[PDB]
């Protein structure tokens, strides 16, 4: 079902609700969730979904990753991407549908946070298995959106490699 | 004390002939296979640069059959050094100087020359970018060497490989493990010693 | 013959397991091809993850060649680094042999209590490993 996973998410919030103490450790412990799922959803859609063959430049895996994770979690790719000149570390993915709402969401006086962190560290688990160490930041802006931070090292080797 | 230098003035003011003696035997030199030789092993002191460059070429065309490359590989040390020296760092003239040096050692069995052109075209090539080129022919000079000799023939290699880019960050260190014995049953113990701290200091930044 | 040995690499460069083949003697002198190969497949990294930033083809059948070591790998999308390395050439073997390994591994990787980077003790793997090795590589 859509409300069997709704409910079993209900369920993950609440033992986090349970066995954490403030909020932003719980969003924490929903980003180790997240981590947990893109270890190895990652290494699964290399072949079966992503031609087979390995991608690596940046703004191509980028997209392309975000749009296969999407079609085998939810089947629905992400409705927009920006990335941002002001900073070329500074760029936003940004899905209107939130995972979260499969039950429809929180408390909005306790927790400016939901699952959008969770879905965030998925996220980041697939950045930085393909090579991408980053850090995301989930936030009502516009509906469920997300803002990476690459990593330096990785950003100085892809503006090297913007030319071959 | 002035006495001194007054004796110091005499000995430079007897070394003008000497050295226009010299610039006497380039004129004679400059007006066949030895002869180009023989010129080389002139301005080698005279800092003609051009004429450097113009002795490997013409040693190219004196040595094309003779199997007397090795002053092909003295004219060509000339001008690889003459091309860096003057900032021109010619990677053609760098190139040939491999040709007259582990590629001459197949030809025959003069390492003694080969060994001298892979030595400054290593600092040559140092200064230049390419620090992975004088690590791949200093381990194509480790396999020959002999014991101490091949130790600091891989010592070199592994700075070399390691300058340029992480390329041989734990494998240069893993090869001085190798060279530290190598220095020990003959390496320098000294030698040894460093090159061992050296491999465990990048063994600990890469514990795995 | 033919020797064998792979080897598997965590992100943050941890061996995870190696796998052997060849015919059992001077086991001294295997454990040094282990190591040997274990500290090869160190600048094998340093430079094949430069050629992973040229090239994301599927396998990178050559990274280095020792002249009697040789380099093959076969990189991940979580750039889990595999090499197979020999002293002898068999290029057929080792492409869909590297296939195979990629293909249990994701079989084990998907279990959840592996986490990244981290060795895997399961003889399942190692006879599923034994029996790719016997298909693709052993006679």
């Amino acid at each position: 079902s859509q409300s069997i996973v709704a409910l079993l998410f209900s369920e993950i919030v609440q033992y986090s609700q349970s066995r954490v103490f403030t909020v932003p450790e719980l969003q924490t412990r929903l980003h180790d969730l997240g981590q947990d799922v893109g270890t190895r959803i990652i290494d699964l859609y290399f072949v079966r979904e992503r031609s087979s063959k390995r991608e690596t430049k940046l703004t191509q895996m980028l997209l392309f990753v975000k749009t296969t994770v999407w079609k085998n979690l939810f089947g629905k790719e992400a409705e927009k991407l920006e990335h941002a000149n002001d900073d070329e570390r500074t760029y936003y993915i940004i899905e209107k549908e939130p995972l979260v709402n499969t039950f429809i969401s929180v408390p909005k006086d306790k927790g400016s946070l939901n699952c959008a962190n969770f879905t965030a560290g998925i996220v980041e688990a697939v950045l930085t298995n393909c090579g991408f160490p980053c850090k995301v930041t989930a936030h009502w802006h516009k509906g469920t959106t997300y803002m990476v931070k690459f990593e330096d090292f990785v950003i100085a080797r892809d503006k090297q490699m913007e030319e071959k | 004390d002035n006495l001194r230098h007054f004796v110091q003035d005499y000995a430079v003011r007897a070394l003008i002939p000497y050295i226009e003696h010299l610039v006497a035997i380039l004129a004679e030199g400059v007006t066949a296979e030895l002869q180009t030789r023989k010129l080389g092993d002139l301005y080698f002191m005279f800092g003609h640069y051009n004429l450097a460059f113009q002795s490997y070429h013409q040693a190219k065309r004196d040595f094309n059959a003779d199997s007397a490359w090795q002053y092909y590989a003295g004219a060509l040390e000339m001008a690889a050094l003459s091309a860096f020296m003057l900032g021109t760092a010619q990677r053609k003239t760098y190139d040939y100087m491999e040709d007259a040096i582990v590629c001459y050692l197949t030809v025959c069995k003069l390492q003694q020359f080969a060994t001298r052109a892979t030595l400054l075209s290593m600092e040559c090539l140092k200064t230049a970018r390419l620090y992975s080129e004088v690590a791949k022919q200093l381990i194509r000079m480790t396999n020959e060497e002999s014991d101490l000799r091949s130790a600091l023939l891989l010592e070199q290699a592994a700075y070399c490989f390691l300058v340029t880019q992480p390329p041989m960050h734990r494998k240069y260190a893993f090869h001085i493990v190798l060279a530290g014995n190598r220095y020990s049953r003959a390496g320098q113990r000294k030698h040894a010693y460093r090159c061992y701290r050296q491999a465990y200091q990048v063994f600990q930044k890469r514990e795995w | 013959m033919s020797t064998y040995y792979f080897v598997i690499v965590g992100q943050n460069d941890n061996p995870i397991y190696e796998k052997e083949f060849s015919t059992v003697n001077k086991e001294l002198r295997k454990e040094d091809h282990r190591h040997l190969t274990q500290f090869i497949a160190h600048a094998a990294l340093d430079l094949v993850d430069e050629h992973k930033w040229k090239t994301a083809n599927m396998q990178l059948k050559s990274i280095d060649r020792f002249n009697q070591w040789f380099v093959s790998a076969f990189i991940t999308a979580s750039q889990i680094r595999f090499i197979i390395v020999h002293d002898n050439k068999n290029d057929e073997g080792i492409k869909n042999f590297f296939n195979e390994m990629y293909d249990t591994y994701i079989k084990n990787s998907m279990n959840a209590f592996y986490r990244i980077n981290t060795p895997i003790k399961s003889p399942m793997f190692e006879k599923k490993s034994e029996i790719f090795g016997r298909k693709y590589l052993l006679s």
